[PDB]
């Protein structure tokens, strides 16, 4: 999972 | 067994062309897991290992809201930079942004990273103590002064540390099957006559995983370069890898050589000799 | 900077004459990424053939794989040619199922 | 905000 959340 | 999650994105103008081009690709260790692309028609963050197929709406909505939002900040950054190095408006040029996080075979956090490019030179990075940063430029300074004013290190060091090595646990179990399984190389050697006094011997791994391996060409038990050839370890496209050394060797001196091949899925490194 | 694509042209698997295969193109260690690849079969360019998610190495230089489902037979040649800002012309290269 |  990305950053950003 | 230390495992690494990775994503890469590339942001690209061009000029009269229409927005800048936004790619982004995740993987864990050697295998892809997802992609987005800006011009592609379904505007998503997209599946590509069958293991991540599994999570759910709020992922695939949370995932594309991330990444394009960093297509958004690129779109800016790109226009800021032009101006730090005096650029025209009519050239295209390149942001790349990697990070990710590593993890022990304890599944505890080892190491993070986050880098950036600009037309494919560093332009700044995060020190592996996930609080401060180096520039490789006078105009990357710039950017260094205002991410020290904003933070932004803490920011990417909560992440790193967290969701980056929740994220990547998560996925080596439910992907296990084929992401903990190394898959050793399958080895052959040709043999070719190139001229009355010269053969190639070449030395082949096929089927690997993951990519890292070693192929070394040995002449009387000493590791050899001269007259020699070695390729870029390659994607089979099944996720697999593959690679190949070659050397030229005097006709009827073939037996005075030995190729030697490094790879985690082997129980010993293997000796082929033609 | 810009980089010249390192290029291979390869089958998945050791060919046999009549045993379905997969012909790949893989370029690496070029920049920029602007890139144009074709299989060819013959001289003529194959109509379906994918391509791999953009993706880069530790020194920011480029790679991609393009690939194609193909049976290779004994008389069909089959080449890539890759189209570059650092190629002057495309560059063709040749593949050589007995390496 | 992360902006360069």
């Amino acid at each position: 999972a990305t950053i950003g959340t | 067994g230390s495992h690494s999650m990775r994503y890469f994105y590339t942001s690209v103008s061009r000029p009269g062309r229409g927005e800048p081009r936004f790619i982004a690709v995740g993987y864990v260790d050697d295998t892809q897991f997802v992609r987005f692309d800006s011009d592609a028609a379904s505007q998503r963050m997209e599946p590509r290992a069958p293991w991540i197929e599994q999570e759910g709406p709020e992922y695939w909505d949370q995932e594309t809201r991330n990444v394009k939002a960093q297509s958004q900040t690129d779109r800016v950054d790109l226009g800021t930079l032009r101006g730090y190095y005096n650029q025209s408006e009519d050239g295209s040029h390149t942001i790349q942004i990697m990070y990710g996080c590593d993890v022990g075979p304890d599944g505890r956090f080892l190491r993070g990273y986050r880098q950036d490019a600009y037309d494919g030179k560093d332009y700044i990075a995060l020190n592996e103590d996930l609080r401060s940063w180096t520039a490789a430029d006078m105009a990357a300074q710039i950017t260094k002064r205002k991410w020290e004013a904003a933070h932004a290190a803490e920011q990417q060091r909560a992440y790193l540390e967290g969701r980056c090595v929740e994220w990547l646990r998560r996925y080596l179990e439910n992907g296990k099957e084929t992401l903990q399984r190394t898959d050793p190389p399958k080895t052959h050697m040709t043999h070719h006559p190139i001229s009355d006094h010269e053969a190639t011997l070449r030395c082949w791994a096929l089927g690997f995983y993951p990519a890292e391996i070693t192929l070394t060409w040995q002449r009387d038990g000493e590791d050899q370069t001269q007259d020699t050839e070695l390729v870029e370890t390659r994607p089979a496209g099944d996720g697999t890898f593959q690679k190949w050394a070659a050397v030229v060797v005097p006709s009827g001196e073939e037996q005075r050589y030995t190729c030697h091949v490094q790879h985690e899925g082997l129980p010993k490194p293997l000796t082929l000799r033609w | 900077i810009q980089r010249t694509p390192k290029i291979q042209v390869y089958s998945r698997h050791p060919a046999e004459n009549g045993k379905s295969n997969f012909l790949n193109c893989y370029v690496s260690g070029f920049h920029p990424s602007d890139i144009e690849v074709d299989l060819l079969k013959n001289g003529e360019r194959i109509e379906k053939v994918e391509h791999s998610d953009l993706s880069f190495s530790k020194d920011w230089s480029f790679y991609l794989l393009y690939y194609t489902e193909f049976t290779p037979t004994e008389k069909d040649e089959y080449a890539c040619r890759v189209n570059h800002v650092t190629l002057s012309q495309p560059k063709i290269v040749k593949w050589d199922r007995d390496m | 905000a992360m902006y360069k």
